[PDB]
RNA sequence: UUGGAAAAGAUUAGCAUGGCCCCUGCGCAAGGAUGAC
RNA sequence: AGCUUUGCGCAGUGGCAGUAUCGUAGCCAAUGAGGUCUAUCCGAGGCGCGAUUUGCUAAUUGAAAACUUCCCAAUA
């Protein structure tokens, strides 16, 4: 859910 | 005179369908199926030789109770570009004006 | 057998209010739909 | 903590001993005079009384 | 975080605009990497549970679905735009145009008031809702 | 009778309805008092 | 046989209407919520939510404030 999107955003920043 | 109600005298339940958009519900104003005859013998009145609708349009349902229930359930519901409401029709020609004058001051 | 019980005063007031409102609504629905004109409100 | 919908009143048709009591007790009518006039010609109060 | 579900597919976003009609649909075209879009997402989360009963806010990534940034020309790092029943309402911010907010609004009350005014204007049908704010200036002193 | 051009319904106020408190006529429960050569 | 008690529901009348009327949906509550009298006495409400709903008429502003065509010209 939101965990995957949050991890994706974090990995790029 | 206006020979218009001759095609709508059916002792039905007539309501005022107006304050809508000029083009909103131009031809499908009676397409709704809230009752059996929908707005039977009813359409949207317009200003002739101008391509524009003058607001109020005919809304006549042949079933009184069904008309009341639909109007209560669909008062101001989303209708095209301008959600319009329903209210009781006037149907007050001079045959009503004479009786009103007789019964008012006497 | 088929027997009843007592009621409540607050329930009595709620029932009276709801019954008056329902009677008014039923009269309005029956006489305003277009089947029989209602009398003048007195 | 919901937020009320952006809706207002439909229309006004009642008044007098049905809605006038609230508009006379709660929203009571004020003086509505001697407190809204300015008298653009003269000056009643001092220059900086405020 | 970003509890608001971002519509990854462009056609999905368009259908979401056509999904709700009785409320306000706000799409955040900002890219989630930039801090400005992070502040916009925080402001949305502040009004996430407030304007929910009157609006449905969705996020968006211009990199994921580029058609929105190429047709509507949303070139700002984080531009907030509105669409109500297939009608992109315009907020009279006074910044020359009215298609986007383009500012990282750090005030939750201002965003809530703007959302309420946009909803009122959409109900009234005004395509250019008069924003109750002096957005033409920095509003700072 | 004949003849040529053709606010997306709002503001303001009263009246009754409506809400309750009282009575009345109606309908009737369980009872209460009485007349019954 | 006539009347009547708790009175009920209908219909009419009188009055009240922000403190009030009610739902009260959150909570306690006939298995007692509350105390200067009465304390070995009294015994059913209180805390918070929200409104006072149904229609008609006049007026009022506006160019138009709405219910099935219209401004025009010698006549009939």
């Amino acid at each position: 859910d939101i965990e995957s999107s949050l991890k994706q955003l974090a990995e790029r920043r | 005179e206006d020979p218009s109600l001759l095609e709508w005298d059916a002792d039905d339940f007539r309501i005022f369908c107006g304050d809508l958009g000029n083009e909103v519900n131009d031809d499908i104003l009676a397409r709704a199926f809230s009752r059996f005859p929908s707005f039977l013998k009813a359409k949207v009145i317009r200003d002739k030789r101008t391509g524009k609708t003058k607001g109020y349009g005919f809304v006549s349902f042949k079933d009184p109770s069904d008309y009341v229930r639909a109007m209560r359930e669909m008062n101001g519901k989303y209708v095209g570009s301008r959600p319009i409401k329903l209210r009781k029709s006037m149907w007050k020609d001079r045959n009503l004006d004479v009786v009103r004058k007789k019964q008012k001051e006497k | 057998v088929t027997l009843g019980v007592y009621l409540t005063k607050k329930e009595q007031k709620k029932l009276r209010r709801q019954t008056r409102r329902e009677a008014q609504k039923e009269l309005q629905e029956k006489v305003r739909l277009g089947l029989m004109p209602p009398p003048e409100p007195k | 903590k919901p937020l009320p919908a952006p809706l207002d009143g439909q229309r006004k048709k009642r008044g007098g001993r049905r809605y006038r009591k609230m508009k006379e007790r709660l929203g009571l009518t004020e003086i509505r005079k001697q407190a809204n006039r300015m008298s653009f010609g003269e000056i009643e109060e001092d220059a900086y009384q405020e | 975080s970003y509890m608001l579900p971002h519509l990854h597919n462009g056609w999905q976003v368009d259908q979401a605009i056509l999904s709700e009609e009785d409320r306000v649909v706000v799409i955040r075209f900002g890219h989630d990497w930039d801090p400005t879009c992070m502040k916009m997402d925080e402001v949305l989360y502040s009004i996430a549970e407030k304007v929910k009963n009157f609006a449905v806010i969705y996020l968006v990534d211009i990199t994921e679905v580029p058609d929105f940034n190429k047709m509507y020309e949303l070139y700002d790092p984080c531009t907030v735009m509105f669409f109500f029943r297939n009608k992109h309402i315009m907020i009279d911010l006074g910044t020359g145009n009215n298609n986007k907010i383009n500012w990282a609004m750090e005030d939750k009350q201002e965003m809530v008031d703007i959302i309420e005014t946009v909803y009122r204007g959409a109900r009234k049908g005004r395509g250019l809702v008069v924003s109750p704010k002096d957005y033409s200036t920095k509003y700072r002193y």
